[PDB]
């Protein structure tokens, strides 16, 4: 079986019984050329076993700066044939979002010029492990380089890997079940794909988790319904017709002002109604383009 | 003895239990809640918890809480020593009476004796009416501690509740102020004087709130969604500081390689001289893991600063933004860097600079707002610093403009450019115009020389060959020869005269 | 030899005889003319007569006129000695090149060693394009020795004539810059770029005239009818100013008294609480002979600032001024006076202090325009001032504002109070509004409660009951005091801790 | 981009193949091999390789090689910091001149304001005339530099071929 990984500019592209292969269309630094059809790579290897390296090698397959579909070939092979992490999956992923927590923890704890000796301190054993969602409470212990993340019935399961903060591919062992996932980083937490799935962890310890319920649920309001023009500039394209539809953040119209691009970007899933401006029209602050 | 243990519970209530509901209502935790969050579990050692208010005037005498509305102490974070005190809104309101400034002036004075940092959390609704004139004495106190320990240790501010009246004037003075997003404001004057007086009706969000503190006013460096992300985040800036003016930075064993390349930098520079790209990828690709503290994020965007770390050590970053009006340096920018570099010279961090300017923003408005004085600040910021100093000249810089930005004159140790570098005294076009003035006339011929122009001049070499560069690199080395070079750098030694101060231009 | 003195009265005709004719004629005068006005009759002494310029590049290379552009030299005035440097816009136009540059920087050096005065005169016309990416060099050793210098001698610069481009920032980072009423401009871009980009059309005096930059940007000090008047000016002024931060202020015999009585005095405050009282008279009344000597007369007028003397000393002067927005503090004036009081401070000036502030002005224009910080910065240059602070509340003090103009609790030695004084947190309305809510439905009572607060608190006797004022003196006594205070604080020593540099906001 | 490469190149070779074997021809190694023998391996790092000489006199703008007869850099040995500087006897025969100077001035301002000890290497012919006047200027910065390091740091000399004149 065979991958034919598409594309539906290239910050980072860090490609891979198993034996693979890949083919690469273009390489790191690359844009995506209108000119050319959209294709990216190809990714090659008994059924099972090759379904399921095909699978794992997916996972491993790394790609930034762009919005790329693996996230659909991922899950499409998932169906027997975004979803939230389950039973099998949520708690392989609730493992590895304790374990990087550790390992940060244990080389934060080596800053210079404290006043007393840092060994006297006894860490806490327990935690509280949250999914967006869920709760896990995980209770954590060093025996060796593999940990013994042990949760709250008694399922246990040693996580065992060497992925150094930066690499952004975690590739290890959970209970001897080989994994690779994808981690990038956010605020207080981290963001994790495993399967077709995609979650944004954070790990508290007791105390903070019985804290945090306290805070509020933010909400998200709407932006008004004109495509505003925040730079007194001479327009020099409009690239979508009227009738279309966009959606969040993909380019509209770009201008020239210091003689220097400048792109627009809608804000709502909504179609198009009217343009109100006109290719080399010239505009100052608060000059209406489109109408929501 | 058991009283004591009764009355310590009686302390730690605060003001009433229907109180501390309300105020776990209105989404906002308590002092006691954020101090015992942001501190290590069980370092909380506490000062003065029985102190109690003093005045007889206007019935006053009839209520007498413990505590006096203010919560202060020291404790560890990350086994480092740090003091702090915390306003509390459900003690008469926070307010500040001649008791409560007694606490906060002890506290700093202790926290100045020892040289270790300062945490101020506000949550307080003003001047004490009652007290009279005495409350005012008070306030200047404080206000006097604040000024001598600036410079000698770093002090931080969290806005987390309202601010108003005179007692803003204490966070204005730190190094860094940090707001809540919907449930904070500061403001010097309330929205009922200003009906008053203006006649213009504003609501408080709309006169003081984050957004236009953040985006405006040039006053906050940085918002966050609820109370816990901003503990938390303080907790994860503390680490990146130095103690104070005499021991260097922290630092901490690396998870990275210093001997690394990057190819991908070759393609980063767009060939077509219009086209913009985002400064924030290299930045994010030069620190050690990807990980970048930004500081003003919101206001100015033409301008980058921030926190980042390099084998271990943190180190300082500013860099031109061409994403945003082509990159040109204003007012707005030029104090945003100012400032940073400031705090940055103070405390002995290296600094690295990385320059694309095409110049300064034309235009009435800039000249009458000051602009002259605005861009002074920048370059006086700059050449008065005695720390490393290491600038890289990726695509432009035109004019006046390339001195301010730690040019070779002005004082930087080591100046690399990329190939792609333009060192020219104004662009291609204006040049070739002014100097063959008497042919304005012809298209052709003044084509050809701008071409003629061009080829020969808006390049790196002729800065190169008078070794004003001290070296051209390859772009997807960076990373490594910046590593390499801070080495050889932190021994930076010189003298200079004796003066009580500076004079630079407010 | 004769051919010596040829060579030298050629080089004494600068760019030509009709150049000459044509600088006359537009009412100027040339550079050699505006030095033997400034400087004692046959004191000056030349330097570097005979430079030439290296340029090759452009058919530059013909034309080499000895000068290059700049007259540089030392002598005295009034038997002080001072530096200083001149441009001369015959010569290119004033251009600045590499051989130029290098007459500024040395005489700045050696001005810099023997601890002296600097006055710079300026009359470009910007960079000189032929001279490509060198020039640039130039600006930028300029630059440095500005920066390296400033609170270490007193550097003063004066505009005769137009100033464009990057040069504008060698003044701006000089202590005082004076400006020429009708012949003089400054910008960073010229008015053909705002036109082609912006598509606004102003003309060069609408943009960077003389009145554009005293009464809106806050970039000069003053304005004069003509050279004669400013040069006069300058000269005078440097009299009062000290030769280098070590040695103290200058000294002349006194004509005046310092036991004479002014009964004038008693009668200025009027006996109506809103009509208005001048203050500059007042000033005017309390220095030595009534000579003063002000300072951006034109620009944000709600306070005063200036030079005056007391007992033969320098004095400085800040005040309040009653007659515009009600003496109301803002962000404009609170940058003037903190800018000047840093001066003062810098140089070991004492500071006296007149006092009638009824509060900050409110609206949304402030808020967004930064009054926090504008605000903090005059309270952070009074509060770590360390030399004679003398405080005079003549007629009323409220709110946060008393704080920051020189309390006692910021570090003020001696605060004295007319009996007019009133000193409280707010207004009698406001207080009595904010504490009987319950009850202010009524308007008999409110009325009732108003008349007995007024009374009870609104005097100079509370807050001198706590200790907060000195003395609560007679005015018809004030000038003795004052010059008896000055005159035993001369001994003032106090040390802070050891800091690279405070962190000032800006 | 290979243009930068090719510049390089050209840089390293000096005054030409020729005078490269008649200097090998007398026993002497060229500077480049004596900064790489010194330092350790990887570790030199070199300043204003592509400077030229400003002259106009006597024809000498005809002939302009870059790096104008010396190599400035800094490294390591034994992991402790060196700077150094070493004249080129094939580039106008090592001689003196102002943008010749200039490098010499930096490196010793440099190695005076970090505290690292230098290393000078000498095969040099004395002041080239062409230049006049300005060629004293040049000696005369380097002395005062000289003068205000000795006792700070130590500085070390090494005479690997004629070394006449001033
Ligand atoms: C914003 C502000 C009004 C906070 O109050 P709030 O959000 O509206 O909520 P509340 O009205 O319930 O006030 C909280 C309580 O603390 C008291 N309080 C608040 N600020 C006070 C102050 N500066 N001095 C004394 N008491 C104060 C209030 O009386 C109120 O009484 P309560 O405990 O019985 O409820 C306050 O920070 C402020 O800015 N005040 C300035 C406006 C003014 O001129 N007077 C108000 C003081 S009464
Ligand atoms: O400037 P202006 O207002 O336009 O007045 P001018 O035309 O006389 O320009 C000043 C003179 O110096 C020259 N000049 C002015 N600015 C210059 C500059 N930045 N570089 C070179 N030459 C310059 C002009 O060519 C002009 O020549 P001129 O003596 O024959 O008159
Ligand atoms: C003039 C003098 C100083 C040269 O002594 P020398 O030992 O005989 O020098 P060489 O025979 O090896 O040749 C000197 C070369 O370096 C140059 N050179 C050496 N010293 C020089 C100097 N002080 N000034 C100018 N050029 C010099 C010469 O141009 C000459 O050119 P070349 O390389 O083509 O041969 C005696
Ligand atoms: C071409 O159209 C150039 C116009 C403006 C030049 C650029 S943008 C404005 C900046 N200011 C300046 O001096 N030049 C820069
Ligand atoms: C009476 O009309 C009261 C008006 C407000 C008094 C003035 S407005 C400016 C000062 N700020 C303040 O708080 N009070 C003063």
């Amino acid at each position: 079986v065979e991958s034919r990984v598409y594309a539906e500019r290239l910050t980072t592209y860090q490609p891979p019984g198993a034996i693979v292969r890949n083919d690469t269309g273009v390489e790191e630094g690359g844009e995506i050329a209108i000119h050319y059809d959209p294709m990216i790579a190809k990714l090659v290897t008994t059924r099972l076993e090759a379904i399921e390296a095909q699978a794992t090698a997916l996972d491993a397959f790394a790609i930034e700066g762009i919005r790329h579909n693996i996230p659909f070939l991922a899950t499409l092979m998932a169906h027997p044939r975004a979803p939230e992490p389950e039973g099998p999956v949520a708690h392989r992923l609730a493992a590895v979002a304790a374990a990087i927590d550790h390992k940060l923890n244990i080389r934060k704890r080596g800053i210079s010029g404290q006043m007393r000796d840092p060994s006297l301190l006894t860490f806490q054993r327990e935690r509280v492990v949250v999914l967006s969602g869920q709760r896990f409470n995980v209770t954590v212990d060093p025996d060796g380089d593999d940990l013994l993340v042990t949760f709250d019935d008694g399922t246990t399961a040693p996580v065992r890997s060497a992925w150094r903060p930066g690499a952004p591919v975690w590739s290890g062992t959970v209970g001897d079940q080989s994994v690779a996932i994808q981690v990038r980083p956010l605020l207080n937490g981290v963001f994790l794909q495993h399967a077709g799935a995609a979650a944004e962890a954070r790990v508290f310890t007791r105390r903070e988790a019985e804290l945090a319920d306290l805070m509020p649920v933010k909400e998200n309001a709407g932006s008004g319904k004109q495509l505003l023009c925040p730079m007194p500039g001479l327009v020099k394209q409009i690239m979508v017709s009227e009738g279309q539809e966009v959606k969040n953040g993909e380019p509209l119209a770009i201008v020239e002002a210091m003689k220097m691009e400048n792109v627009l970007r809608a804000e709502r899933d909504g179609t198009i109604s009217k343009i109100a401006a006109k290719e080399g029209d010239s505009l100052a602050v608060d000059a209406v383009i489109l109408e929501f | 003895l058991e009283k004591l243990e009764e009355r310590r519970a009686q302390a730690r209530l605060g003001g009433g239990e229907k109180r501390l509901e309300a105020q776990h209502k209105r989404g906002k935790l308590t002092a006691r809640e954020r101090i015992e969050l942001l501190l290590d579990h069980g370092s909380f050692e506490e000062f003065d918890m029985f102190v109690q208010h003093r005045s007889t005037d206007f019935g006053m005498e009839k209520q007498k809480i413990p505590g006096d509305g203010v919560v202060t102490g020291w404790g560890t974070v990350n086994g480092r020593t740090v003091f702090l005190f915390s306003k509390d809104f459900t003690v008469f309101g926070g307010s500040l009476s001649e008791a409560h400034a007694a606490k906060i002036v002890k506290v700093q004075d202790m926290a100045l004796k020892m040289r270790a940092p300062i945490i101020g959390i506000f949550d307080a609704g003003g001047a004490r009416i009652q007290e009279g004139v005495a409350a005012l004495g008070g306030y200047g106190e404080v206000f006097r501690r604040n000024v001598a320990a600036s410079g000698v240790i770093p002090q931080i501010s969290v806005i987390m509740g309202p601010c108003a009246g005179g007692d803003v004037y204490s966070p204005a003075m730190t190094d860094f102020i940090f707001m809540v997003r919907d449930t904070s404001y500061m403001f010097v004057t309330g929205p009922d004087v200003v009906k008053t007086v203006t006649n213009e009706v504003v609501t408080a969000e709309e006169l003081g709130g984050a957004k236009v503190h953040t985006s405006k006013s040039s006053i906050a460096d940085g918002s966050f969604e609820n109370d816990v992300e901003a503990i938390l985040q303080i907790r994860r800036l503390l680490d990146f500081l130095p103690a104070n003016n005499i021991e260097g930075v922290p630092e901490i064993e690396s998870f990275d390689d210093v001997n690394r390349l990057d190819k991908s930098l070759d393609t980063l520079i767009p060939d077509n001289p219009n086209k913009p790209y985002d400064m924030g990828e290299l930045i994010r690709r030069v620190v050690d893991e990807g990980d970048f503290f930004e500081i003003q994020a919101a206001y100015a965007r033409n301008i980058i600063t921030g926190f980042g770390r390099v084998e271990g050590r943190t180190v300082g970053f500013v860099a031109n933004q061409p994403l945003v009006l082509a990159g040109v340096l204003d007012s707005d920018a030029s104090r945003k860097a100012a400032r940073f570099v400031r705090f940055c010279n103070a405390f002995s961090i290296p600094i690295v600079t990385f320059v694309d300017v095409p110049g300064f923003l034309p235009g009435t408005a800039q000249e009458y707002g000051g602009l002259i004085k605005h861009g002074a600040k920048l370059l006086f910021a700059y050449s008065q610093a005695t720390v490393p100093l290491v600038t890289i000249i990726t695509r432009k810089a035109f004019g006046g403009a390339y001195d301010v930005m730690a040019s070779k004159h002005v004082g930087a140790d080591l100046n690399y450019a990329w190939p792609t570098a333009q060192i020219a005294v104004m662009g291609a076009k204006g040049a070739v115009e002014i100097i063959f003035r008497a042919e304005i006339g012809d298209a052709d011929k003044i084509a050809e020389r701008t071409k003629e122009y061009e080829d020969r001049f808006l390049s790196p070499f002729v800065a190169a060959e008078r070794g004003y560069i001290d070296e051209v690199i390859m772009p997807h080395s960076t990373r490594k020869r910046i590593a390499r070079a801070l080495g050889m750098l932190r021994t930076k030694e010189m003298e200079q005269p004796w003066k009580k101060h500076d004079n630079i231009p407010l």
